């Protein structure tokens, strides 16, 4: 996974 | 008196070149981080960012680069071999211009990188930040207009030059 996307996806 | 490394990119939109951006590297915080973005931007391994370009940008977010090995935003690597641990989460996400490292997990370091346009708090912890745009940041702020809201690019936007100032 991409975390820095997933944590601005789920933001 | 030990100073941090300067480096830059020089920008190009699809081969037209649209200016430079340099990076302050905080090798007295992170100095194995520091090191990997220094090395590939010299190039000076054999292997770095020249040519790559920015994969993903979201504007109002962070502009993505930093995969030189198979270009679609899935490979890299860095100095190291192909993945290093967290260095350490000591500087912060603080606000436009912040350099940190992409990752897949805790201690899966590689060599993209994404530099920030706004602050990214919910990023403290997970992702390693290294260094700062000290000078060029409308350069960055340009290269934002060509991104989306899932990071596709609508121009080739390449690191035509990169290398080391101080
Ligand atoms: C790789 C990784 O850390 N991904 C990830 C998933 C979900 C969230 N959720 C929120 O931030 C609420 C963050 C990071
Ligand atoms: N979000």
């Amino acid at each position: 996974p991409e975390c820095h996307i997933e944590a601005y996806w789920c933001i | 008196g030990m100073v941090n490394p300067t480096v830059f990119f020089d920008i190009a939109v699809d081969g037209e070149p649209l200016g430079r951006v340099s990076f302050e590297l905080f090798a007295d915080k992170v100095p194995k981080t520091a090191e990997n973005f220094r090395a590939l931007s010299t190039g000076e391994k054999g292997f770095g960012y020249k040519g790559s370009c920015f994969h993903r940008i979201i504007p109002g977010f962070m502009c993505q680069g930093g995969d030189f090995t198979r270009h679609n935003g899935t490979g890299g690597k860095s100095i190291y071999g192909e993945k290093f641990e967290d260095e350490n989460f000591i500087l912060k996400h603080t606000g436009p211009g912040i350099l940190s490292m992409a990752n897949a997990g805790p201690n899966t370091n590689g060599s993209q990188f994404f530099i920030c346009t706004a602050k990214t708090e919910w990023l403290d912890g997970k992702h390693v930040v290294f260094g700062k745009v000290k000078e060029g940041m409308n350069i960055v702020e340009a290269m934002e207009r060509f991104g989306s809201r899932n990071g596709k690019t609508s121009k080739k936007i390449t690191i035509a030059d990169c290398g080391q100032l101080e």
